[PDB]
C-alpha cells in the first residue's frame, strides 16, 4: 500500500501510520467503554 | 508480566516464536515446551 495508492481515485482506506481514516472514524462515532486490559483494575 | 495483565511465568520469550499457540490473550500465544508472551 503506497500513499497514491490508485491516482485519479482518491482513497480514504489507507494507514495514518494500521486502522485507516475510515475504521477509526466507525470507531469514533460508536459508544464503547471498553476496559483498558493493564488498567481495568 | 503485565502485558495484557499481570502474568505469574517466564515471559518476552523470542519475539517471533508463536505462528501458532494457546492463546492465553488477545497478542501472547504461551508456547511453554513458561516462555510465554510472544
Amino acid at each position: 500500500i503506497i500513499p497514491g495508492f490508485g491516482g485519479d481515485f482518491n482513497l480514504t482506506l489507507l494507514e495514518p501510520v494500521a486502522r485507516s481514516a475510515i475504521e477509526d472514524l466507525l470507531f469514533d462515532k460508536v459508544t464503547i467503554a471498553d476496559p483498558g486490559y493493564m488498567q481495568g483494575y | 508480566g503485565c502485558v495484557l495483565g499481570l502474568v505469574n511465568s517466564s515471559l518476552f520469550v523470542e519475539d517471533c516464536k508463536l505462528p501458532l499457540g494457546q492463546s492465553l490473550c488477545a497478542l501472547p500465544d504461551t508456547p511453554s515446551t513458561m516462555r510465554l508472551a510472544s
